[PDB]
């Protein structure tokens, strides 16, 4: 309830369609497929 | 936190990765068909005693 040490110190947007690049990848097929990698996360490092 | 498009959205529990694709492809086929044919014929006969 009481997040203070400035959370996300106001930082918004993540980058647009990251998601896609953290996604998993096939070759024979040429198609993306699911995340894999989530890069959603911060860790605590908020880096603008 | 998930933005599409500068807009606030919300994953839902059910739904894995729902990320935008732009996968532009259209296709246009023109096909055109003439065909002319023409006759004629005039035959002129006279016979006189």
């Amino acid at each position: 309830e009481d997040s203070e040490r400035r959370p996300s110190c106001d930082i918004d947007k993540p980058p647009p369609n990251i998601e896609l690049t953290g996604n998993g990848y096939n070759e024979l097929t040429g198609q993306f497929r699911n995340r894999v990698i989530n890069t959603k996360s911060f860790g605590g490092q908020c880096r603008k | 936190p998930h933005y599409i498009l500068n807009t606030r959205f919300r994953k839902p529990y059910n739904v894995e990765s729902y990320t935008p694709q732009t996968q532009g492809k259209y296709e246009f086929i023109l096909k055109e068909y003439e065909s002319y044919s023409d006759f004629e014929r005039n035959v002129t006969e006279k016979m006189a005693s």
